[PDB]
């Protein structure tokens, strides 16, 4: 909402202006690598216990 | 057709700026953020 000041002539008269803005979300993602090994499944599961 | 002014003191505190120059205190403000911010008006 724009404020106004009031002038005289000869240059013209202004009205109140208004503005309505819309902005779209920009979307991203991330990644990570956790990878395990061969035996480590069976060492957690209990095959080699 | 002759009429005289009537004035009443109602003082309030106002944030401002005071500068001492020479022998008298001098007022100093810039008038950009208070007035003329985001208009189409040139600064005279």
């Amino acid at each position: 909402h724009q404020p106004l000041i009031a002038r005289d002539g000869p240059h013209p008269i202004e009205q109140p202006t208004h503005n309505y803005m819309t902005k779209i979300i920009d979307r991203r993602a991330l990644n990570a690598a956790f990878s395990l090994a061969t035996e480590a499944i069976a060492l957690l599961t209990g095959e080699a216990l | 057709t002759l009429d005289e002014l009537e004035s009443a003191p109602q003082t309030t505190r106002v944030r401002a700026d005071l500068v001492s120059i020479g022998e008298k205190l001098i007022f100093l403000e810039a008038l950009e953020k208070r007035i003329y911010a985001a208009t189409n008006v040139p600064y005279p």
